[PDB]
């Protein structure tokens, strides 16, 4: 929030005070920002699935505020995704990848119906 | 926020003219308080009673919380209290629409996702009293911008360095809101305020 | 308890329990009755008194000043008190013995508790409304008006409360529309309206029963308002 753009001001000039410095200079404000930004710790819990959950969801809703079946859903997932895979392997792995997380969010999560 | 603390160290973004001096505003609102007592003789019963008829209808078809005759003497004081602002001593319709559109907003703000949407939709007529139609192509563009955004994070993984959007986008929603004109938006403030660039070469907006 | 009366569901919408319910000579129920040319009137009613508080503050038809009202409701509480005649007695005894039966074969034929239920103390308090209502008049004795009247405030009361053919009509369609109706699938509102008056049953109670459903979350809007598709 802008607590903590106030934080950033404060450290700054803790810094220039503790360099003797009469100004603050760019590099107290980015000690300031470097500190700040390792006192915050990621949450480890997985990202690729909440990639594609919001994928659907934009692409879903975009179609229903505009104007499909699950079919059709991976069919067009699958020719967005044409230029990114290059064997049919894998082409066939994340197809299979995209239906049991289809299946889970539809069934598990209820988020679609 | 910087501003502020570098101004006060020991050693008109607005689009109103001029603000008031404290000590007027206070004159004001003493003597408004003391010498206005605005009178509702030329109150308009049938567009109230229509408009709250249309209300409770289309509130039980959506099905959650239903308003109620409370909200309509919320209005009636708003009302007095634009009228006590003019110093005029009755009501007119301008005072009138202003509660009407507060209270709709109000009421409209309370509700859940797809009822405050649904009602949003619908009540476009109220609502837009006194209103910016700039402000609501800026709203429009923000939301288009917003979705465009929320796409490439998701797919790209990261942000990239410039967003663009199509114009016939914005046009075709101006026209579900029967806007047909947006060279005034183009040569509007609002666009500049918010640094967009419209691009006739390619027929773009971009940020 | 839920905030919000639903007529179908009937009882359990009062966390009282039955014994503190007992006490109470008379129970009311309001509900917003949403009628189209109902709403104009209460608004412009409002609109009305508001305009009207500012001029003048008289009554309407030989209505009693409240000064007035107070010191002679005082004085009538003051001056007598009546009690009841044998006639009405026994007309009340017919009465409440036919009522208590009439309790006691709904509840059977219910197979349900009722939360409110009916005894002796319904039968002082309507004795009391009866001498209540002598008071009102300075006669020492109770009429059989007075104990007409009496009865009627307590049917119109306690007897709708309690019984709360219109609700188990629209039970009946609760009931038809939750066999009818599957997980998943999707229903035009043409098809439910012909379906259930090739029944014959009224338009109103189905516009009804979908708009609770509707306020429970049950039925959702696929496409515009025309078809509706069943959630839980």
């Amino acid at each position: 929030t802008v607590r903590q753009l106030e934080s950033m001001i404060r450290l700054s000039e803790a810094m220039a005070r503790m360099h003797c410095c009469d100004e603050v200079q760019p590099k107290h404000v980015k000690e300031a920002f470097r500190l700040l930004n390792k006192s915050i710790i990621r949450v480890e819990t997985f990202s690729e699935y909440c990639r594609i959950s919001n994928l659907i969801v934009l692409h879903l809703r975009k179609v229903e505020e505009e104007e499909l079946k699950r079919s059709e859903l991976v069919n067009w997932y699958l020719k967005e995704i044409e230029s990114e895979i290059d064997s049919e392997e894998e082409l066939i792995n994340k197809k299979r990848i995209i239906e049991k997380v289809i299946h889970r969010l539809t069934h598990y999560d209820h988020v679609l119906i | 926020v910087v501003g502020s603390h570098v101004r006060h160290h020991p050693s008109p973004n607005t689009y109103g003219v001029e603000p008031l001096p404290q000590e007027v505003l206070k004159k004001y609102i003493i003597y408004a308080k003391e010498r206005v007592h605005p009178k509702l003789n030329q109150m308009d019963q049938d567009k109230v009673a229509k408009m709250y008829s249309d209300l409770r209808k289309e509130s039980m078809a959506t099905g959650s919380i239903p308003i109620t005759v409370r909200h309509i003497e919320s209005m009636i004081r708003m009302a007095e209290a634009h009228a006590r602002i003019h110093l005029r001593d009755y009501v007119i319709e301008d005072d009138v629409n202003m509660a009407i559109r507060v209270m709709l907003e109000s009421f409209i703000d309370t509700q859940k996702f797809s009822v405050m949407r649904s009602m949003r939709k619908t009540f476009a007529r109220y609502l837009s009293f006194r209103r910016d139609n700039n402000e609501l192509l800026l709203f429009i563009l923000k939301q288009l911008v917003a979705e465009q955004v929320t796409y490439q994070r998701n797919r790209f993984g990261a942000q990239q360095d410039t967003i663009e959007v199509p114009e016939k986008d914005l046009v075709d929603k101006a026209r579900q809101i029967n806007i047909h004109n947006l060279s005034a938006f183009y040569d509007s403030e609002l666009f500049r305020m918010n640094k967009f660039s419209h691009d006739l070469k390619r027929k773009m907006i971009l940020q | 308890v839920f905030g919000r009366w639903d007529e179908t569901k009937g009882e359990d919408n009062i966390d009282f329990m039955p014994t503190i319910l007992s006490r109470f000579d008379m129970i009311f129920i309001v509900k917003d009755e949403h009628n189209e040319e109902r709403d104009v009137m209460l608004a412009k009613h409002v609109i009305t008194l508001h305009v009207s508080a500012l001029t003048q503050t008289q009554a309407v038809e030989g209505e009693i000043d409240l000064a007035k009202l107070k010191k002679f409701i005082a004085y009538c509480r003051v001056k007598c008190g009546p009690r009841l005649s044998a006639e009405a007695a026994e007309k009340l005894k017919n009465r409440y013995i036919i009522m208590r039966s009439g309790a006691r074969q709904h509840e059977r034929d219910s197979d349900r508790r009722s939360s409110i239920p009916i005894t002796v103390r319904q039968l002082e308090a309507i004795v009391r409304i009866a001498e209540a209502l002598s008071k009102m008049k300075l006669q020492p004795f109770a009429t059989e008006a007075d104990v007409e009247e009496a009865l009627r405030l307590f049917q119109v009361s306690t007897l709708d409360a309690a019984l709360s053919e219109d609700q188990e009509m629209l039970s009946r369609i609760e009931k038809q529309l939750k066999r009818r109706f599957a997980i998943g699938s999707q229903v035009s509102e043409h098809s439910i309206i012909k379906d259930f008056t090739k029944q014959k049953y009224p338009e109103h109670a189905i516009h009804k029963v979908l708009q609770l459903m509707l306020r429970r979350g049950e039925i959702q809007h696929r496409m515009q308002r025309k078809v509706l598709y069943r959630l839980k």
